Order: structure tokens, then C-alpha cells, then sequence
RNA sequence: GAACGAAAGUCGGAGGUUCGAAGACGAUCAGAUACCGUCGUAGUUCCGACCAUAAACGAUGCCGACCGGCGAUGCGGCGGCGUUAUUCCCAUGACCCGCCGGGCAGCUUCCGGGAAACCAAAGUCUUUGGGUUCCGGGGGGAGUAUGGUUGCAAAGCUGAAAC
């Protein structure tokens, strides 16, 4: 029940209702900056997890000051996950601060076959992997239902991102969510950047939202 | 206590086991 | 000093592709590397290729197109038998529907698709993908 | 002494900024205009507030000045400049420069009007 | 782990150097390494000058220089006050004014 | 094209501005506008594939469609005076000096703007928007010399930075190709003033005493 | 990519960069899509007609975008001879 | 501006002193606040004029 | 399997400048045999042999290819009616500019690596395979004990187990 508070030029054109996806987002790499647009256009992916809040420390002159450090992975079935990682003084604070950035950070998954091409994709297209610290993910594609074998959290964060079946293999200290989940982003992350057999033609090039629907921006500029 | 000092010290016990061995062959 | 001079052109080959550039320059010709990047150039990973023809031994510049990932050279070139390329598909293609490895056949120089066809089998150059 | 803090001058920027017309170069009317237009609880503020804004006016009257940028001052700046002699945006048809360019003359197809004969040593940095 | 590239001395092509004797606590340390400079002084202090100025036989014809070859450590160097502390980003300095 | 051509009177615009002259350090992708060099230091910068880059960032501004998505950078006191009276000129949106970092990445301050085209002068001295482009996804047109980097630029104009006369000459004959693309300008007419606003202005010892030499 | 049925299954198709055609990510803040518009007859007219040349991130970080748009447009015949 | 207590609680380990303070809102009208505004905080107005100048 | 291998140490021949293990004193110190000072043996020198060890370091095996730029240095080669040196064409000399071959190097960098420091190698590593040699599997016990082997000896090489 609150004004946007329209800002940014993007959610200005959201708000003109000129972009109809959020795929045209993603075609076009534009930086995100408030989270209530991804809210416009998903209704059902406020489907979330808090994944681990430690605490870490800063050694002051007499006493430590502690400030929680909140982990939230949050994502819609179809294949949009973001995580989000926030550090604050106050633990509700920090969870919804980890929330707004996972809303920010919320990337595309895409979804390939085994080998037999039936319908409604369940796999990563090609063996992917990620690296954040020592971290070495490595997601493999597999077979219709033979499910999600990893440890429970990116059990978790691929059973948000729609993947249904996939092999994991993980070297590096696995113990640390916050290295261990940032792999397992940069691996799903990297799925669209593979180069794939199948878009060998140069592609359409369609116009841009901005040269598309100027006048509207202009005229909610002035 | 350095490592070199213990080296040096064991090696001494090491001369004195050996002539400990020489002396009861 | 000087060996598997198929992997010393493919490190040329990557190299190249991970820097971003048009075209490549490998010293060595063998007709191991010919029906190689004849194969590559029948997939069409990479485009036309020009044999500088020197009295010695000539030059290949390859014209890259930018699809290529990753190709490479197993280094001992295993003697394989039929009903164990499977080791190889989970070993080294990054998927079922993509990639090809290069298997040296009784007939020529193949492909790891034309091999289960030929019903031929071999060694195996490399893979690229 | 006058060493004022960010409080009192970020508030008399925000009157120079907002208010410019109403503002002069005396400080006994500038007091009023600023109780007019602001709400200041103390005196001491008030005569703290009125001279770095009688300083702001001799600095702005007198020149330009970085720290704001009315759209008076924006014309004032479109005024300073339109004035424009004519002397030396092209100098008379003899200009000799270098024996490189005379060679791009005679290569690139242009006029090469002039003759060119500069030598140089490699005396260089 | 590391604190500097050049690992204290300019030891680069060859493997050994020469330790020349230091002058305050003369410890043999290698030329390299050593801090090395090059004092350049008046031989008498710039207020006597004008007494031997005025004091002297010839009218000013004689302005000897002392030169020396000053070799310090750097064991000692810091306490001599010449080869003071710096920051990390202040290391990859050249010379001083 | 075919009338996009340079000119007698453009070649001597440009020779009497003597931005032929460049730096005395080289770039690896300077290579191909440097034709040969020069004795004492000095190398020669060409004319033609300066034209042309300066014909294809003239294209792209008038390009636009928004006037208000271009915008025009210069830190130093030497193109300070031409950003203010070039972006109020004909097409874009100004600003000058201290660029205060910050001024495209977040949205606390009301010094806010999302470009889709941007035209620096100097890389050396606005290294900090060729930083922030990459958050904001804008292009960057630049007026480089031969000793500049070339990290987040799009188009580059190889030139002199140095010279205030070359670095007014190029905004002028920038617009002026701008005007003429969009029409307001005619092809076979010349322009109103001669181009020292763009170029400098020594501030009030000299001038006023010129004015008063020439009362 | 498509299935036996014939249907596009892929959610959306990305730019390839038309430098060293690399598939764009969608987190890939580095890339560019840049516009040159075209060039009339002896008038010279401005065209609403426009060209676009994809520019990537390693692309543009490197600087190899400087030569890359000449290289790309003489292809074309628009920047030079 | 803050109101301040200091009170004792006596549990069995001893006594445990508690402070609490609290600064008061500025409300001009009413009994909740304090009616004086603060000597640091500076109110400006907005602008006020607006169009139909000369004729 | 073998040749060299810093310094110190051992066995012969010559002397002995300086320094100087030990040793002797004089000082500080509650306590000093140490840090400060004085004398001074072995040694530090050379010629014959032995010992084969170091933070023997770049704490980074050797050979071969690729993957940025820049300013420099040294060693050869090439070009430059450029500059200066003999008496004067004839030739090397010195400076200046640029290129080439391997080398000790330095600055920047998102080319990438790595935990980071940092590295054009410590990169071309889950998108994992150029050839080859030697070593590491928690810290101690311990580079110790027992064997074999070299050495005049000090010791060197190989080198475990219980707990
Ligand atoms: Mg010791
Ligand atoms: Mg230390
Ligand atoms: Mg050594
Ligand atoms: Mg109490
Ligand atoms: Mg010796
Ligand atoms: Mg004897
Ligand atoms: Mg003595
Ligand atoms: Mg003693
Ligand atoms: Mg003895
Ligand atoms: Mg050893
Ligand atoms: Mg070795
Ligand atoms: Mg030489
Ligand atoms: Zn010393």
C-alpha cells in the first residue's frame, strides 16, 4: 500500500508497462538496482530460505562488537534463483537486507536434456562448474528423475532453480556456506555464458526499451 | 630452545652412545 | 625438446581462443594435424585454414570463428576397444548431445560418432568442443 | 576564529541555493530576510548564519563560485562568454609546419600550398 | 611470507658478494645490501668558516671538500636515524630529496 | 559517402590548429593512426583516419534519440570551457571538473543520470567514468592521444589533448557535423562564429589588457 | 534449442558478441550494444535505419573494441574505403 | 530532551543497576514532546512564488 | 655410478701482520662464565690429501611451444648526405635513433592462476593428459635407535617402530 517512488528509469519504464518480461531484462544485461521490480514481475518467487547467520567479530578497544551475517537464497521454480549475503548489527535487519540483495542478485537458470528430447527440460545443458575461494563446484547433467545427490543446501538452492536432476562434485572446504553457495551460483551462473552448438546464427539485434518507448521517459523526465 | 641446539645436543648424546658402545664393544 | 606436435598446435589453438584473436600460427605439419582441423573444419568449429607450404616444414594459419571452448591432446594416445568409449563420453564431452572425440580408425582419421558406425574403433588424437 | 561548522554553512548554502533574489550585500538586512525565510532558534546562529551569507554574496557578486549554481547563475555564465574577438582563430595563408605532413599532403590528395624545409637533429628527450 | 621482491640486497645474476665491515658497530655485510652513500661536507662548519675567512693568509684561494664513503648497516642504520620506516605502498620509492 | 570528404578549408583549420602533432609515447593499438615519426620526440598523428572516427562519433551521437541520454565530460581547464558551451549547444548534458565519484553508480544523491552515450576528453584525467561505465552499460567516445589507454573505449580519436586550439577545434568540428547531420545546418554554409569559445580564453590580466589596447 | 516436437524451448536466446563471438551473460555488466546509423546520398540526410555492433566485456576491458568496430564496419563498407 | 532512570534490581547474585534514557520527539502541540525546537536543526521553507510576471 | 663443491673441522711442511673459538682477567648485574674493554692458543695464509655439509634461496627441477605493453642496461649483428674526434679520401673509435637473438632485471595491467601475499609465471588445471627425474600424507617421537656403507676422527648417506 506504498508508492514505488519511481527512480531509475527502468522501473519508470516498468511502470509504463513497456517491458513485459523480465526476460527482455536479461537479453539486454541491464543493471538492476531496487528490488520491488523483480516482485512486479514474479508473484510466486518469494518462495525463500535464511541458509546460515554467523556472527563475526571486530576486536575494539575493551570489548568485541559483533554484527550477524545473513545468508538468504531465494528463488522461483521456473529457473530464477538469487542469493543474497548481508552483514548488520540487527538479525532481522541483516535478513531482510540479504533478501533485497538476493532479489538484486537474482540470476536465469537455463535447463538442457539427458539426451532424449521429450519436453520440459530437468538438467544443466553441459558439465559447468564455479569457483569462490577454493570452491570447486562441478554440476553434471543427468538422467530424468534421478534427482538432486549434493549436501542439503545447494540440494536446496538447485531444487529452487527447477533443476530436477543433476550430479554434483565438490573439492575445497565445503564447510563454508560462504564460498560453498557463491560456487555453486557462479556455476549456475555460467550456464547461459557456455557456448552452445545451437546458436551458431547471428541474432535478431531487436531495438532497445529505451529507443523503443523514449517519449514516455522523456516525458516523465521533465 | 633452537633447533640447531637440539641438533647439536642430540648429536652430543649421539657422541656419547658411540663411545659408550666403544667402550663395551 | 620437440614432441606431439598436435598438442604444441592445439596450445596455439587455445591460447589464441582465450585471448580472443582472428588467427593462429603453428610451426609444425603433420597430416595427423591436416585430417585433424579437417575434421574440426567438417564440424565447423573453425573456418578456413591456409598451409603455408615451406621446403622444410610449412605453416598453419587457422581462421578462428570464436566457438571454440576448450580442444585438446591426450597425451599417450590410448589403444581403445569398442564398448569402453563410454568411459571416455563421461570422461571428457561435457555433455550427450555436444562435443566430439577424435578417434584414429583403421581407415583414416574419424570422429567418435563416425567410429560406432564404421564399427572400426582405435586410438584416440584428442577432443574438441 | 570564523571557522564555522558543515551545520552553518551547509544552511547557508541551502538559503543561497533557495533563495537568491531576496538576499543583498548588507548584513543587517540579511539577518531579517533569513528570519524570514528560515526558522533559526539562536541569535548568536542567526549572526553566524547572515555573514557566511553576506560572504557567499561578495564571493557570487564578484565572481563565480563552484559550491552552487543558480539558473541566474547558469545565464550569467552564458553571458561571460559570447563576446569573441577575431584575431587568431585563423592566421594568414603561410603556415609551415613539418615535412611528414607535407608528404601526407602529397600522398592524401590536398593543396600543399606552401614550401617546407624544417631540419631537425635526434637531440631528442 | 615475503616483504620485499629484491629480498633485502641487489643479488640478482651472481651468488655471492663481498661483505665490506660497517662503520658504527662493524659487521661485515655485503655491498649490496649495506647502506651505502657518499657524505660531502665543508671541511670546517659553515659559522667557523668566516673566522678562518677572516683569519686566513690569502685572500680567499683555498675552499677544500671532504669527501667520504659513508657504509653503514641496516642493523644499525635505523638507530643512526638515515633508512627510516615506510608504509607498503611507499616501498616502490626511488631516491629521496 | 563522397561528401563526407575533408576539405581545403578543414585541412587548414586543422594544420593552422597544429593537431598533427601528438605525444612521444606510443600504444600497441595506436599503431595503425600513427603514419611516421618525427625528430625530437615528436610523432605525427594523420588526418584521414581521424576524420573518419570523428565522422563515425558524430554518426552515433546524432544517433541518439533522447538529447538528454548523451553526456559530456572534460576534468581539465582546457576542455572545462568547451563542455559548457558544447552540451548547451546543440544535443547533450554537461559536466565539468571534479566528477565526484558516485555520480552513476548509486541513487542517494540527486546527481543522477543514465546515459546511453558518452563523449570524454582526456582518458588520463576522466580514468574514473571510463571505471564507472561498466555499471551503468554506456558507450565512450574519446579524444585520445598516443599515449593513452584505451580500457572501456569504444571509439577513439587519435589526436592532441595538450592543445587547447586542437581540443576546441574538435568539439567545434564535432558539432558542426552534428548540426549538419541533423539539419539544422545546411551542407554548403559556414558557421556563424569563429570557434575561440571552444577553444580558450586567458583570464582577465591579458584580456583586459587587449581590451584595452583595442579601445 | 528445440525438442522433438519442434517447439523453442529455451527461455531467451542471448546476444552473441559480434567481436569474438561469445555468448553475453546476463550478469555480464562489461558488454555494449552500440549504434551507428546509416548515411544518405549526396545530401546527407540522417536515416532512422541503424546498425548495431555487440561489443563484450573481455572485449572492451582488453581494448581490442578500438580496432574491432573499424574492423567490423569496413566489413560493411561504412567507415572507410 | 532525555529522560533518565536509574534504578536497582536485587536478584541473587546482588544488586544490578539499570539506565534508561530516552530522548523525547519534537512536538510543538501537545504534552508528548518538548514544544522548543533543537538548537542544531536548522528549518528552512520551501519556495514559495510561482508564475504571472509582468502583465 | 662419478667430477666439483662456501665457511668451519682433521693430517704433514713454512711463519705469526691483523682479527680471534677456548682460556685468563678488568667492568655491568641480586646472580654472568654473555653482551663492553685488555692479553692471547687453535684457526684465519700458501702448497699437498681427507671430510661433502648451509637460509648451498629465487625457500620455485630440466627441455619445448603459446599467451600484453612500456622505459632501460649489458653482449654481438644491421640501417641512419644525424653529431664529434686524426692529417686527408681509405677503415674502425665515442654519442644519438630504431630493429633483431638469447640474459640479469624493473613498472602497470581483469590474460589468468592462487587462501592471499604475489606471479608474464607460481598462467595455458573439473573446459582436468607435451616428455621426464626426485620427494610430501596431521604435529611430535626423529632425521632418532638398530643395521649396511664412507671417513684418521668429528661425522656423512640410507633410515623404522612403540608411545
Ligand atoms: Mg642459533
Ligand atoms: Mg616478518
Ligand atoms: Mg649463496
Ligand atoms: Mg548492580
Ligand atoms: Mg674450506
Ligand atoms: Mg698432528
Ligand atoms: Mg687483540
Ligand atoms: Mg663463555
Ligand atoms: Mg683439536
Ligand atoms: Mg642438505
Ligand atoms: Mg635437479
Ligand atoms: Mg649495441
Ligand atoms: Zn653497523
Amino acid at each position: 500500500d506504498k508508492e514505488w517512488m519511481p527512480v531509475t528509469k527502468l522501473g519508470r519504464l516498468v511502470k509504463d508497462m513497456k517491458i513485459k518480461s523480465l526476460e527482455e531484462i536479461y537479453l539486454f544485461s541491464l543493471p538492476i538496482k531496487e528490488s520491488e521490480i523483480i516482485d512486479f514481475f514474479l508473484g510466486a518467487s518469494l518462495k525463500d530460505e535464511v541458509l546460515k547467520i554467523m556472527p563475526v567479530q571486530k576486536q575494539t578497544r575493551a570489548g568485541q562488537r559483533t554484527r550477524f551475517k545473513a545468508f538468504v537464497a531465494i528463488g522461483d521454480y521456473n529457473g530464477h534463483v538469487g542469493l543474497g549475503v548481508k552483514c548488520s548489527k540487527e538479525v532481522a535487519t541483516a535478513i531482510r537486507g540479504a533478501i533485497i540483495l538476493a532479489k538484486l542478485s537474482i540470476v536465469p537458470v537455463r535447463r538442457g536434456y539427458w539426451g532424449n528430447k521429450i519436453g520440459k527440460p530437468h538438467t544443466v545443458p553441459c558439465k559447468v562448474t564455479g569457483r569462490c575461494g577454493s570452491v570447486l563446484v562441478r554440476l553434471i547433467p543427468a538422467p530424468r528423475g534421478t534427482g538432486i545427490v549434493s549436501a542439503p543446501v545447494p540440494k536446496k538452492l538447485l531444487m529452487m532453480a527447477g533443476i530436477d536432476d543433476c550430479y554434483t562434485s565438490a573439492r575445497g572446504c565445503t564447510a563454508t556456506l560462504g564460498n560453498f553457495a557463491k560456487a555453486t551460483f557462479d556455476a549456475i551462473s555460467k550456464t547461459y555464458s557456455y557456448l552452445t552448438p545451437d546458436l551458431w546464427k547471428e541474432t535478431v539485434f531487436t531495438k532497445s526499451p529505451y529507443q523503443e518507448f523514449t517519449d514516455h521517459l522523456v516525458k516523465t523526465h521533465t | 630452545m633452537r633447533a640447531k641446539w637440539r641438533k647439536k645436543r642430540m648429536r652430543r648424546l649421539k657422541r656419547k652412545r658411540r663411545k659408550m658402545r666403544q667402550r663395551s664393544k | 625438446v620437440r614432441m606431439n606436435v598436435l598438442a604444441d598446435a592445439l596450445k596455439s589453438i587455445n591460447n589464441a581462443e582465450k585471448r580472443g584473436k582472428r588467427q593462429v600460427l603453428i610451426r609444425p605439419c603433420s597430416k595427423v594435424i591436416v585430417r585433424f582441423l579437417t575434421v574440426m573444419m567438417k564440424h565447423g568449429y573453425i573456418g578456413e585454414f591456409e598451409i603455408i607450404d615451406d621446403h622444410r616444414a610449412g605453416k598453419i594459419v587457422v581462421n578462428l570463428t570464436g566457438r571454440l571452448n576448450k580442444c585438446g591432446v591426450i597425451s599417450p594416445r590410448f589403444d581403445v576397444q569398442l564398448k569402453d568409449l563410454e568411459k571416455w563420453q563421461n570422461n571428457l564431452l561435457p555433455s550427450r548431445q555436444f562435443g566430439f572425440i577424435v578417434l584414429t580408425t583403421s581407415a583414416g582419421i574419424m570422429d567418435h560418432e563416425e567410429a560406432r558406425r564404421k564399427h572400426t574403433g582405435g586410438k584416440i588424437l584428442g577432443f574438441f568442443f | 576564529g570564523r571557522v564555522r561548522t558543515k551545520t552553518v554553512k551547509k544552511a547557508a548554502r541551502v538559503i543561497i541555493e533557495k533563495y537568491y533574489t531576496r538576499l543583498g550585500n548588507d548584513f543587517h538586512t540579511n539577518k531579517r530576510v533569513c528570519e524570514e525565510i528560515a526558522i533559526i532558534p539562536s541569535k548568536k546562529l542567526r549572526n553566524k548564519i547572515a555573514g557566511y551569507v553576506t560572504h557567499l554574496m561578495k564571493r557570487i557578486q564578484r565572481g563565480p563560485v563552484r559550491g552552487i549554481s543558480i539558473k541566474l547563475q547558469e545565464e550569467e555564465r552564458e553571458r561571460r562568454d559570447n563576446y569573441v574577438p577575431e584575431v587568431s582563430a585563423l592566421d594568414q595563408e603561410i603556415i609551415e609546419v613539418d615535412p611528414d605532413t607535407k608528404e601526407m599532403l602529397k600522398l592524401l590528395d590536398f593543396g600543399s600550398l606552401s614550401n617546407l624545409q624544417v631540419t631537425q637533429p635526434t637531440v631528442g628527450m | 611470507t615475503k616483504k620485499r621482491r629484491n629480498n633485502g640486497r641487489a643479488k640478482k645474476g651472481r651468488g655471492h658478494v663481498q661483505p665490506i665491515r660497517c662503520t658504527n658497530c662493524a659487521r661485515c655485510v655485503p655491498k649490496d645490501k649495506a647502506i651505502k652513500k657518499f657524505v660531502i661536507r665543508n671541511i670546517v662548519e659553515a659559522a667557523a668558516v668566516r673566522d678562518i675567512s677572516e683569519a686566513s693568509v690569502f685572500d680567499a684561494y683555498v675552499l677544500p671538500k671532504l669527501y667520504v664513503k659513508l657504509h653503514y648497516c641496516v642493523s644499525c642504520a635505523i638507530h643512526s636515524k638515515v633508512v627510516r620506516n615506510r608504509s607498503r605502498e611507499a616501498r616502490k620509492d626511488r631516491t629521496p630529496p | 559517402l563522397d561528401v563526407l570528404q575533408m576539405k581545403e578549408e578543414d585541412v587548414l583549420k586543422f594544420l593552422a590548429a597544429g593537431t598533427h602533432l601528438g605525444g612521444t609515447n606510443l600504444d600497441f593499438q595506436m599503431e595503425q593512426y600513427i603514419y611516421k615519426r618525427k625528430s625530437d620526440g615528436i610523432y605525427i598523428i594523420n588526418l584521414k583516419r581521424t576524420w573518419e572516427k570523428l565522422l563515425l562519433a558524430a554518426r552515433a551521437i546524432v544517433a541518439i534519440e533522447n538529447p538528454a541520454d548523451v553526456s559530456v565530460i572534460s576534468s581539465r581547464n582546457t576542455g572545462q570551457r568547451a563542455v559548457l558551451k558544447f552540451a548547451a549547444a546543440t544535443g547533450a548534458t554537461p559536466i565539468a571538473g571534479r566528477f565526484t565519484p558516485g555520480t552513476f553508480t548509486n541513487q542517494i544523491q540527486a546527481a543522477f543520470r543514465e546515459p546511453r552515450l558518452l563523449v570524454v576528453t582526456d582518458p588520463r584525467a576522466d580514468h574514473q567514468p571510463l571505471t564507472e561505465a561498466s555499471y551503468v552499460n554506456l558507450p565512450t567516445i574519446a579524444l585520445c592521444n598516443t599515449d593513452s589507454p584505451l580500457r572501456y573505449v569504444d571509439i577513439a580519436i587519435p589526436c592532441n589533448n595538450k592543445g587547447a586550439h586542437s581540443v576546441g577545434l574538435m568539439w567545434w568540428m564535432l558539432a558542426r557535423e552534428v548540426l549538419r547531420m541533423r539539419g539544422t545546418i545546411s551542407r554548403e554554409h559556414p558557421w556563424e562564429v569563429m570557434p575561440d569559445l571552444y577553444f580558450y580564453r586567458d583570464p582577465e590580466e591579458i584580456e583586459k589588457e587587449e581590451q584595452a589596447a583595442a579601445e | 534449442m528445440q525438442n522433438d516436437a519442434g517447439e523453442f524451448v529455451d527461455l531467451y536466446v542471448p546476444r552473441k558478441c559480434s567481436a569474438s563471438n561469445r555468448i553475453i551473460g546476463a550478469k555480464d555488466h562489461a558488454s555494449i550494444q552500440m549504434n551507428v546509423a546509416e548515411v544518405d546520398k549526396v545530401t546527407g540526410r540522417f536515416n532512422g535505419q541503424f546498425k548495431t555492433y555487440a561489443i563484450c566485456g573481455a572485449i572492451r576491458r582488453m581494448g581490442e573494441s578500438d580496432d574491432s568496430i573499424l574492423r567490423l564496419a569496413k566489413a560493411d563498407g561504412i567507415v572507410s574505403k | 530532551y532525555v529522560d533518565t532512570a536509574v534504578r536497582h534490581v536485587l536478584l541473587r547474585q546482588g544488586v544490578l543497576g539499570i539506565k534508561v534514557k530516552i530522548m523525547l520527539p519534537w512536538d510543538p502541540t501537545g504534552k508528548i514532546g518538548p514544544k522548543k525546537p533543537l538548537p542544531d536543526h536548522v528549518s528552512i521553507v520551501e519556495p514559495k512564488d510561482e508564475i504571472l510576471p509582468t502583465t
